[PDB]
């Protein structure tokens, strides 16, 4: 139905 | 006949002035949704964005489109292709961390000159992209509908 937005990974220090 | 002039920003990688251009999808109001500067926060694999993609499309809630980036002058290109280079090299996606109200998710997709066309953006649904192409990002845009 809204498919939650999937995890990544952060890079900005 | 750019959509959206503004900066990429991917803090210690590449900061620089693009256009956009149509490739797919309706690429109305992209002008209101898209931020001055884009911030580049992280990076994905992507083979989640397809999975999550089609998701997307199987909901039925969701307008995808996608653009294409272009510097808009030679000290951009060099920032542009660290940039490219940066994504291309660890086979990567980029994932936009500021975005407007009305777009849910962008991610940033390297494609090298001689690439094929990542299946799940194929069959495009606009001005589609050249044969003969420089190395290229393009930008998936996730957008809430009406």
């Amino acid at each position: 139905y809204s498919p939650t937005s999937p995890s990544y990974s952060p890079t900005s220090p | 006949n750019f959509i959206w002039k503004g900066f990429i920003n991917m803090p210690s990688v590449a900061k620089f002035v693009t256009k956009a251009y149509p490739v797919s999808g309706s690429p109305e109001y992209l002008t209101e949704d898209l931020p001055d500067s884009i911030q580049v926060g992280g990076r994905i694999s992507p083979q989640t964005v397809w999975d999550y993609v089609e998701k997307i499309k199987a909901s039925g809630t969701k307008e995808i489109c996608v653009v294409r980036f272009t510097p808009v002058t030679e000290e951009d290109q060099i920032s542009y292709t660290l940039l490219f280079a940066y994504f291309s090299s660890r086979k990567r996606y980029g994932v936009a961390a500021n975005n407007m109200k009305q777009v849910k998710d962008m991610y940033l997709i390297p494609l090298g000159a001689t690439d094929k066309i990542p299946h799940p953006l194929v069959p495009f649904d606009g001005p589609g992209l050249e044969l003969h192409r420089p190395n290229l990002l393009l930008g998936l845009i996730i957008r809430q509908k009406l």
